[PDB]
């Protein structure tokens, strides 16, 4: 294959230079498990019980007794396959564009296949990271003109039936008000049995700078970050608390456990970018290639993620 | 001034960290969505018709025909790329549809657009439909994402 | 069956694609092995 | 004990021959035939050495000499003193190359 196909050899020698995605820091090693599916869905079934009315007193003779009901729930995870196309230079034409310190037509914005593929892969990985965190696919910085996705495709920030807190605009810079909302959200969190687990916090850089300030007359050897870790340690059975900062978020705080039982990520084994065998060829030196990637695979229990939005005027 | 690649050099390295809103530049050649079965033709360029509607212009006869920026009833195609060394403009025929950023006359998605005498798109024959609002790159340079579907009254 | 192995020789594109996926998996395994989150 | 001494002499001789063959083969043929990957694929040391020798013949010695001096086009089963002659001719060819 490598002898017969140059592009396959090129990607194999260059795939090691692509950096690992940043999403891996947001999940524990056990929380991620790959699945073998390009496009389609996977289903799971959960069983619940509930009480219909007060218990019935067993006195004398009685035939009417209160009932315990059951309910079935089927959960479906959707997957989607997406593709991108990029232009490059044919291998045989590279020597006629080689220069002293670079290869490629600067005037016409062309590159050799290897460099073009690496840059393309990096951009797609950025898009994948943005989706996993925010649950949406868009290229505008505003966030509009989103690609219409299939249902049952959600990210951490857009997951429904989760605890959501809003900080008023007038208290945007008041750390006490921000911490007040976080505590209210923390109380409403429902870990239940899965409480003795590590917790994860992701914040925007502006929020992180507010955290490192000393706790408030100011205190000593106590920062707002230290107080927050203690508060989270109260409800997670004094487990490890990790704090990360992501530039993707904007005035948002995300808190969720790192237990596979509550939240699990099941991505496709072909989620990361992969070259396509089809290469467009013509009489000129301009060629085209295709890259495939798969989206979807995030699953979470309801009322287990805290999302705090600091409204900015 | 108006060339695809700015002649003025850049003082500093660019920050390649963000991945949003990094395609609304005048150097973006081609189309946003391109099919492998598209017909594309190069022609000698009269002036700088890049990212403009083109029409066929004839000389006395000593030299072959060329393409110049224009529209109206004389519209022949859309110039999606240009090579300055050879002065060859890549032209997509009007018989082939195209989706990309085009020069807009100095507008909301869904508006009907037709080409003017200078090869610039303007609000209303209908030739293309605006897919976004005007994006300003210079005091007089306005681009817009449009999809052209040939000629229809 | 991974690109990280020098002795690997793909017979066809499909085996090449499988090696890519295996290589991705080994890298994320290696990343978590080397990862050391900062406490406090 | 001098019998074992001479056995060790022959061991050193063949080890030096193996080292020389490997060093020239690495820079001439490919990295796919490295001793480590061949051992991983499951070939004995002598099998690795003879396969490398046959590849060296298939690279330097032209095919006509194989089908005339060695009497067969396929070096797959010619191993022996004929293989020694073939590798000597390959050494001459790489010397003149």
């Amino acid at each position: 294959l490598f002898d017969e196909n140059y592009y396959a050899k090129a990607v194999a020698n260059i795939i090691g230079e692509v950096k690992d995605p940043i999403m891996y820091k947001w999940f524990s090693p056990d929380q991620i498990e790959d699945v073998d599916l390009q496009m389609g869905y996977q289903k799971t079934v959960k069983w619940d019980a509930f009480l219909n009315a007060n218990p019935t007193t067993i006195a004398n003779e009685v035939n009417t007794i209160s009932t315990i009901g059951f309910s079935s729930e089927v959960v479906r995870l959707n997957y989607l396959k997406l593709q991108y196309k990029f232009r490059h230079l044919k291998q045989t034409s590279e020597k006629f564009y080689t220069s002293d310190s670079y290869i490629g037509d600067i005037n016409n914005n062309l590159l050799p296949f290897a460099q073009a593929y690496k840059l393309a892969s990096s951009e797609i990985i950025k898009l994948i990271n943005h989706f996993v965190l925010t649950g949406t696919v868009s290229i505008q910085k505003d966030g509009k003109n989103q690609k219409r996705l299939l249902p049952n495709m959600y990210g951490l920030l857009n997951m429904p039936e989760q605890i959501k807190e809003e900080v008023a605009s007038g208290d945007k810079d008041k750390m006490d008000k921000i911490f007040e909302k976080i505590e209210a959200g923390l109380s409403k969190l429902e870990l239940g049995d899965e409480f003795s687990t590590p917790m994860m916090v992701i914040v925007d850089p502006a929020t992180s700078l507010k955290l490192v300030k000393p706790y408030a007359a100011a205190s000593s050897c106590e920062k707002w970050e230290d107080v927050l870790i203690q508060t989270i340690k109260a409800i997670n059975n004094r487990e490890d608390v990790y704090i990360e900062t992501s530039n993707l978020l904007k005035h948002k705080i995300l808190i969720y456990p790192l237990n596979s039982e509550l939240i699990k990520f099941k991505p496709s084994k072909y989620m990361l970018p992969t070259p396509n065998e089809q290469v467009d060829k013509d009489s000129t030196d301009v060629a085209h290639s295709y890259i495939d990637f798969v989206l979807g695979g995030l699953l979470a229990t309801r009322k287990t993620i805290l999302q705090v939005n600091i409204k900015q005027s | 001034a108006l060339m695809k690649n700015p002649q003025q050099d850049s003082g500093l390295l660019s920050n390649s960290i963000d991945f949003r809103d990094q395609n609304l530049i005048f150097s973006n050649s081609g189309g946003v969505c391109t099919s492998s079965k598209d017909k594309i033709e190069n022609y000698p360029a009269k002036g700088y018709p890049y990212k403009r509607g083109v029409k066929l212009s004839f000389g006395d006869g000593t030299t072959e025909l060329e393409v110049e920026a224009g529209g109206g009833d004389d519209l022949y195609g859309v110039c999606s790329d240009i090579d300055e060394f050879s002065g060859m403009a890549t032209v997509i025929p009007i018989t082939n549809n195209f989706t990309g950023y085009l020069t807009l006359k100095k507008v909301n998605p869904g508006d009907k657009l037709n080409f003017n005498q200078h090869g610039e798109l303007e609000k209303v024959s209908v030739n293309a439909i605006a897919l976004s609002k005007a994006h300003k790159l210079t005091e007089d340079l306005f681009i817009v994402l449009a999809s052209v579907f040939g000629n229809r009254a | 069956a991974s690109l990280l192995d020098s002795n690997f020789v793909p017979i066809n594109f499909t085996e090449f694609v499988q090696a890519i996926s295996n290589t991705y998996k080994q890298r994320r395994i290696q990343f978590y092995e080397n990862l050391k989150r900062h406490k406090r | 004990v001098e019998e074992r001494e001479r056995i060790e002499k022959q061991l050193l001789l063949e080890a030096e021959r193996i080292n020389e063959i490997d060093t020239l083969a690495k820079a001439h043929l490919s990295n796919h035939f490295n001793k480590e990957v061949l051992l991983a694929k499951g070939y004995t040391l002598k099998d690795i050495m003879q396969a490398q020798r046959r590849e060296l013949v298939r690279k330097f010695v032209p095919i006509e000499q194989i089908k005339a001096i060695a009497k067969v086009s396929d070096i797959s089963h010619i191993d022996g003193e004929i293989l020694e002659q073939l590798v000597s001719l390959a050494k001459v060819n790489i010397k003149l190359r």
